[PDB]
């Protein structure tokens, strides 16, 4: 187990300067304040809390107190690819009308 | 009861008597 | 409904049609293939309770095309604080015996959170409201689903623009005017229940239920409209409560 391991914070994967923590078969990104990511990869936008234009979320949003707000969906709906988009999981979601699409 | 009305689709009268 | 267009049929799938013994009791909305919010207070002179029909797919009542579907109505839920011939919490959730097929023109609306609706659909002019009237009215398009565009109003600008030396009635935090004040458009006796539809980012979602009003499309008047963001928590509990015996029953608010 430990040997097969290996070090995996050999790829550096933490950007924007973060610390590398190696893992079991993977790692995770320790980052700066200013950052957010698997891989710290993305910059804090402080003005995207839920309150200001629903942070984006194309239905509906939720805040976390150190983590950037996710955007959610609701039944017979899923998260989209841009995680602010919201498809259908059934046939005939609510608020849709079905002569129209 | 809407049975009552002439105007109306009949199948109104399934929920009256 | 006053001043309205007819919906174009299965473009109002949410609507259903409440009937107490074949008669015109209300209107109510869809959320799901079992429930229905409509407005408390029609359920406040029911002697017969075993015979609350709840037809849905219905535009118009002369005629038939198949897509109108009839459901039973186990039970009607109210507010414990919904005191009988008042205007506060004017709503009423339903359970049907058994659930409607949702079909193109048989839909369910997207009821939100209690959040989403504070924060958003709270600020969005225009929403729809939608409804039968009387259907006994003579009047040539008499049976059809007919819908409305009224903008919202913050209950301030709604008790200030009341013409409200005249009697204003209170006008809670369970409820929102809208509508146009001078005596255009509004909804009307027949169409408590009804959805007061509000669409945004692509989804309709359910802020209102036409509840009471001074008068049809009064000069110097609204129409309220319950606030739905307030009972959420309260109707998203009892779709998961064991279904109880009677039909009626008095939920505890909150
Ligand atoms: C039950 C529904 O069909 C109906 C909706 C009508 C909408 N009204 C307007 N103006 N758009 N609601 C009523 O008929 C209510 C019933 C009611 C509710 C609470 C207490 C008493 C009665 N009736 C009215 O709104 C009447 N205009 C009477 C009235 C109610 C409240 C304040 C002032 C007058
Ligand atoms: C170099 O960068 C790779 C691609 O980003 C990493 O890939 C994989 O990342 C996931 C994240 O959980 C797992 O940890 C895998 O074990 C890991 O291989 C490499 O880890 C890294 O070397
Ligand atoms: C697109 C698919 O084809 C049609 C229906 O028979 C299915 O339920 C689905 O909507
Ligand atoms: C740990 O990661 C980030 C957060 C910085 O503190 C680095 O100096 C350290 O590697
Ligand atoms: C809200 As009012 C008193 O104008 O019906
Ligand atoms: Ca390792
Ligand atoms: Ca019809």
């Amino acid at each position: 187990i430990s040997y097969s391991d290996g070090d995996q914070c050999a790829s550096s994967p933490c950007q924007n300067g973060g610390s590398c923590k190696d893992q079991l078969q993977s790692y995770i990104c320790f980052c700066l304040p200013a950052f957010e990511g698997r891989n710290c990869e993305t910059h804090k936008d402080d003005q995207l809390i839920c309150v200001n234009e629903n942070g984006g979320c194309e239905q509906y949003c939720s805040d976390h107190t150190g983590t950037k707000r996710s955007c959610r969906c609701h039944e017979g709906y899923s998260l989209l690819a841009d995680g602010v988009s919201c498809t259908p999981t059934v046939e005939y979601p609510c608020g849709k009308i079905p002569i129209l699409e | 009861a809407l049975c009552d009305d002439p105007r109306v689709d009949r199948w109104y009268c399934q929920f009256v008597e | 409904i006053v001043g309205g267009k007819v919906c174009p049929k299965g473009e109002c799938p949410w609507q259903v049609l409440l009937l107490v013994n074949g008669a015109q009791l209300c209107g109510g909305t869809l959320i799901n293939t079992i429930w229905v919010v409509s407005a408390a207070h029609c359920f406040d002179k029911i002697k017969n309770w075993r015979n609350l029909i709840a037809v849905l797919g219905e535009h118009d009542l002369s005629e038939h095309d198949g897509d109108e579907q009839s459901r039973r109505v186990a039970q009607v839920i109210i507010p414990s604080t919904y005191v009988p011939g008042t205007t506060n919490h004017d709503i009423a959730l339903l359970r049907l015996h058994q659930p409607v097929v949702l079909t193109d023109h048989v839909v369910p609306l997207c009821l939100p959170e209690r959040t989403f609706s504070e924060r958003t659909l709270a600020f969005v002019r225009f929403s729809l409201v939608s409804g039968w009237g009387q259907l006994l009215d003579r009047g040539a398009t008499a049976l059809e689903l007919m819908v409305l565009n009224v903008p919202r109003l913050m209950t301030q600008d709604c008790l200030q623009q009341s013409r409200k030396v005249g009697d204003s009635p209170n006008i809670t935090e369970y409820m929102f005017c809208a509508g146009y004040s001078d005596g255009s458009k509004d909804s009307c006796k027949g169409d408590s229940g009804g959805p007061h539809a509000t669409h945004y980012r692509g989804t309709w979602y359910l802020t209102g239920i036409v509840s009471w009003g001074q008068g049809c499309a009064t000069v110097g008047h609204f129409g309220v409209y319950t606030r739905v963001s307030q009972y959420i928590e309260w109707l998203q509990k009892l779709m998961r409560s064991e279904p109880r015996p009677g039909v009626l029953l008095r939920a505890p608010f909150p």
